[PDB]
């Protein structure tokens, strides 16, 4: 269920 | 300057270059759907890959790595753009940097690459990612970063075809024995999903997980406070009990069944469904395993879910009942009858799904054969709740399997 | 010897 690719989100 | 920062990023002045690369990161990380294709088409890729190797300007490395991380967070060809820029060894080299944030971004980027597919996972492994990745696990680590490490571990554990290398799996498992004792929810959910992936990979990998001694730390997570931990743990141990009877028995010896009543009464209905899935795999075993199901008092609950649940859960209950009719003894099917399973089991005969009606016909067939001395009174208790009528109607079905079975059951046991 | 246990992927249509 954990997403395989993940983009980095700005604070 | 606004667009052609492709130029600014190739400046002698490291301030101009760093600002331009930070702007590229800005385009690739502020919004919902980053414009990865224009960035790749713009030729900023080789510049950012060069930036990865600039040990004198860690901020430049960090910005380039996070730009590339977001590029490789995209489509398959978008990830291959980063890979074929031949940057994976550079990230690997960045894993040894004396700056936490550079290590974190290198780990993140590699995780996105590994998560693409089995090919990229094996490639990244082959350049030696696992030992440096696993070294970061330390009691003196930031947690925001430990979570990224565990995420990358999950990506190492994925993609059943071909499964990850045996060497790498037995390298990872000690790290998971440490991480399963942690207190953070994110850490545990990722740890247990890693185990779920491994145990799904196949019986050999299941045996590696068993041999790591981690199953006794896994089973108690079935009745953990958080629902995510519970669902992932149920998935992992269900995958284990898919294997041989002796592997299944390791799970049962960790006293796994004592957790399930709570799972069978959990308000979330997918949890009921998967718990009865687990139980169906247990009743498919030997006689002692059926007896463990019985002695855990799970028989009335399974019959209850068979009676009153939705269709999705009733299917799984039907498998559990039929597999127990296949696997059980004299007194076990007798206990099942003493718990009054026949009426709800018969009422499923009228369902839209062909597999399930076939399953209940199989179970009934074996139940009549199982007790030939009550075969007359069993046929009567079936006919009591309308089961005879539904069987004679399924004798009128369009599927060969169903009507041939219905005719067969009516012939052997209904002299009437 | 039929389908003894039932794998997780089988547990979806």
């Amino acid at each position: 269920e954990v997403q395989r690719k993940r983009q980095k989100l700005m604070p | 300057s606004l667009e052609a920062i492709v130029q600014n990023a190739s400046s002698d002045n490291q301030g101009i270059q760093l600002s331009a690369v930070q702007a590229a990161r800005k385009l690739l990380s502020s919004d919902r759907n980053p414009p990865i294709d224009d960035l790749i088409k713009s030729g900023i890729l080789p510049i950012l890959v060069h930036c990865l190797e600039r040990d004198d300007n860690p901020s430049l490395q960090f910005e380039a790595a996070w730009a590339l991380t977001n590029i490789a967070s995209g489509t398959s060809e978008q990830t291959q753009a980063v890979v074929q820029s031949n940057a994976v060894p550079l990230f690997l080299r960045l894993l040894h940097s004396p700056h936490q944030n550079v290590c974190e971004q290198a780990v993140w980027a590699l995780g996105n690459i590994i998560g693409d597919g089995p090919q990229c996972r094996d490639y990244v492994i082959s350049l030696g990612v696992v030992k440096p990745l696993l070294s970061f696990i330390s009691p003196s680590i930031p947690i925001t970063f430990l979570r990224n490490v565990t995420w990358v571990m999950v990506n190492l554990c994925r993609h059943k075809d071909p499964p990850p290398p045996m060497e790498t799996i037995q390298e990872i498992l000690p790290a998971l024995c440490v991480l399963i004792h942690h207190t953070d929810v994110n850490i545990l959910v990722d740890t247990v999903w890693a185990l779920s992936y491994l145990t799904d990979a196949g019986n050999e990998q299941i045996q590696m997980v068993i041999d790591s001694g981690i199953v006794p730390h896994l089973v108690p997570l079935l009745s953990h406070q958080e629902v995510k931990v519970q669902t992932a743990a149920l998935r992992a141990v269900g995958n284990i009990v898919t294997g041989t009877d002796e592997q299944t028995q390791v799970v049962l010896n960790c006293d796994a069944l004592s957790h399930f009543p709570a799972l069978l009464t959990h308000p979330k209905e997918k949890i009921n469904k998967e718990a009865v899935w687990f139980l169906s795999n247990i009743t498919a075993g030997n006689q002692q395993q059926v007896q463990a199901v019985i002695d855990a008092n799970l028989v009335p609950m399974i019959i209850h879910l068979l009676d009153k649940g939705d269709f999705g859960t009733q299917k799984e209950a039907a498998w559990a009942i039929s597999n127990l009719t296949i696997s059980g003894r004299k007194d076990q099917v007798a206990y099942l009858i003493q718990q009054n399973v026949i009426p709800p089991f018969c009422n499923l005969l009228t369902v839209k799904d062909a597999q399930v009606v076939q399953v209940v016909l199989d179970g009934l067939s074996n139940i009549l054969k199982m007790a030939e001395d009550e075969a007359e009174t069993i046929g009567n208790l079936i006919e009591e709740c309308g089961g005879l009528e539904k069987i004679e109607q399924l004798q009128n079905h369009e599927n060969e399997d169903i009507y041939k079975l219905a005719y067969e059951i009516i012939d052997q046991f209904f002299s009437s | 010897e039929e389908k003894r246990k039932r794998t997780y992927e089988t547990f979806k249509s």
